C-alpha cells in the first residue's frame, strides 16, 4: 500500500 | 582532504521544529514567524486515510481542533486554511527564532538535508538527493511526518521539502513548502509506487572530478567521445542522458583540473564498461550520484592537488 | 524504513564556535562557560611547526597574544594554560549558549558526529567511527582545525573530539577535550604514519541486525559457528576478533530478530567467503563497518519487520 | 610529511 508517516 | 556525505549545520532549523496534534494523530510541523506549516493528513484517523476528502474533513475543524507545542509553550492557534497538501496554522506568537529564510521547489538531481524529528523533537541530520523518479531514499519511522529538508546559503535557510509518506519500495515521497507534492503520488493510503529511477550522470561526474581535485587519477584514459556516442552508452546502463546544460556546469570543475568535460565522459564510458577492477574512487568500489557539481565546490579545495 | 549516515542535529554545538587567532594563524575554538578551548598549534608559525616546544613558545606569549571573535563580538582573554595538546582561555563573558554537557574519551569503534568549521563558522556536519588505528575518515581542509566530534544523549553533549591534524594517508587525527591524543601521534609535522586499520568487526554485525528489522534475510543460513573458528577465519580477511563482550552487546538486537549471535557470525562467514553475489544490504555493495549497535537501536524500529 | 590545520 501506502504509509503516511 | 577526504570526501563524506556532508549535511548542513541544523540549527537554524532546529528553532522551528514544533509539534501539531488533531485528534490523536501527532505528526510535526514548521514556526516560521507567525505561521506553522504541516502535512494536511494531520487531520485524519486511520479509517479516514484510505479514501479522504479534505475539503470536507477541514471544514468540520475549528482552530481550537489543533494543538501546537514548541518545547513546553502551548502555542494557540487563530486561523487555518489549507494550502495544497498543507495546512497554514496562524498562531499568537512570532517564533523569536524565525532565521532569514524563503521557499524553493527544487529539481530532480538537486541536493539537500533533512532533519529528522519525532513529535518536534529533531532527532538526526543526514544529507539527500531528490531522486529522478521523485523520491528519496530516507530514513524515517512513523511520526517523521513534517520533517523538512533544507539548504543554507549563506545565513539564508531554504526550505524545499516536506515529509509526507512512505511507499512500498521503503522510500519517501513529499512536498515543498506550498504544499505541491514532487512525483505523481498524492497523500492518500492507496495502491501507489515509485517510478523506476536513473542514475544522476552530473553529479556522478562530478564526483570524479572531486577524486582526480583529491589527487586520484587511475580511471582516466586517452579517449574523447561525442555527446552522442556517450548517451548511446548512457542509455544501455540506465543513465541520464547527458545534455548541453550539464557540459556547461561542469566548466570551472573542468578548469579546475584541466580535464575536458567529454574527456570525462569517454573516463566514464570506460567505467561503465570494464567495471572499476574491484578498486576504490573516494573510497566508494560503486560509482556515486548524489553529489552536485555545486557539492563538490563547497566541499572540496578550490586548488587541485596535481 | 530506511538507512542512512545519521548525524546529531548540531544546533546546542554552532552556538560554542569561536575563532582564535595567534600571530598569523587562525584556527577554531569551543567556548564553553567561560572558556575556549582549541589546539595549542595555534601558537606556532610555519617554521615553528617542524620542531616546536610548547612549554617554551607559550611562556612568550601574555592573554593579549589571542584574539578570540564569537560572531562579530570580540571576547578578551583574562587567562591562558596548556593542557596536554590543547590551550584554555578564561575569557570576561560567559556563554550564554553553553549548554549541558561533559567531556568523555572514546574508544576505538565508537561513533559520532563532527561539526566542520572554518573560521569560527560551521561550514557542514557528518557523522564519523574512530577507526582502530585512531584515525578518522573525516573531511578537512586547512583552518578546520579545533572542528568537534560530538554525541548527544538527551540534553547533554559529550565531546570526544577535537581536530588537530591530517595525515600522509589524508586521514585525520586529534584528541579528547582534555588535550590527549587519540593514537600515537604527536601535534609535529614530522613522519608520522596511520598505523595499519582493520574493519570493526561488532559494527558489521550490527549492521547486518539493521538489514533483517528492515526486513532483508537472504544473508542468512542454516550454520552455527564457535567463536574460535569465527575468529580464525576472521583474521584472514583483516577483522577484528570477536569477543564475548561484543557477542554480549548483540543480546537486544538478537531477542529483537530472534537470530543469534553466533548464527550471524556464520552468515558473516558465509559473506566473507562467497562475496555478496553483486548483490545489495540495506543499499550497500559491501560490508559496513560504522553503524555501532546503539547507533541500530535508534535509528532502527523497535519493531521488526518480520 | 604530517599537516596541522
Amino acid at each position: 500500500e501506502s504509509t503516511l508517516q | 582532504s577526504g570526501f563524506r556525505k556532508m549535511a548542513f549545520p541544523s540549527g537554524k532549523v532546529e528553532g522551528c521544529m514544533v509539534q501539531v496534534t488533531c485528534g490523536t494523530t501527532t505528526l510535526n510541523g514548521l514556526w516560521l514567524d507567525d505561521t506553522v506549516y504541516c502535512p494536511r493528513h494531520v487531520i485524519c484517523t486511520a479509517e479516514d486515510m484510505l479514501n479522504p476528502n479534505y475539503e470536507d474533513l477541514l471544514i468540520r475543524k475549528s482552530n481550537h481542533s489543533f494543538l501546537v507545542q514548541a518545547g513546553n509553550v502551548q502555542l494557540r492557534v487563530i486561523g487555518h486554511s489549507m494550502q495544497n497538501c498543507l495546512l497554514r496554522l496562524k498562531v499568537d506568537t512570532s517564533n523569536p527564532k524565525t532565521p532569514k529564510y524563503k521557499f524553493v521547489r527544487i529539481q530532480p538531481g538537486q541536493t539537500f538535508s533533512v532533519l529528522a524529528c519525532y513529535n518536534g523533537s529533531p532527532s538526526g541530520v543526514y544529507q539527500c538527493a531528490m531522486r529522478p523518479n521523485h523520491t528519496i531514499k530516507g530514513s524515517f519511522l512513523n511520526g517523521s511526518c513534517g520533517s523538512v529538508g533544507f539548504n543554507i546559503d549563506y545565513d539564508c535557510v531554504s526550505f524545499c521539502y516536506m515529509h509526507h509518506m512512505e511507499l512500498p519500495t521503503g522510500v519517501h515521497a513529499g512536498t515543498d513548502l506550498e504544499g505541491k507534492f514532487y512525483g505523481p503520488f498524492v497523500d492518500r493510503q492507496t495502491a501507489q509506487a515509485a517510478g523506476t529511477d536513473t542514475t544522476i550522470t552530473l553529479n556522478v561526474l562530478a564526483w570524479l572530478y572531486a577524486a582526480v581535485i583529491n589527487g586520484d587519477r587511475w580511471f582516466l584514459n586517452r579517449f574523447t567521445t561525442t555527446l552522442n556516442d556517450f548517451n548511446l552508452v548512457a542509455m544501455k546502463y540506465n543513465y541520464e542522458p547527458l545534455t548541453q546544460d550539464h557540459v556547461d556546469i561542469l566548466g570551472p570543475l573542468s578548469a579546475q583540473t584541466g580535464i575536458a568535460v567529454l574527456d570525462m565522459c569517454a573516463a566514464l564510458k570506460e567505467l561503465l564498461q570494464n567495471g572499476m577492477n574491484g578498486r576504490t574512487i573516494l573510497g566508494s568500489t560503486i560509482l556515486e550520484d548524489e553529489f552536485t557539481p555545486f557539492d563538490v565546490v563547497r566541499q572540496c579545495s578550490g586548488v587541485t592537488f596535481q
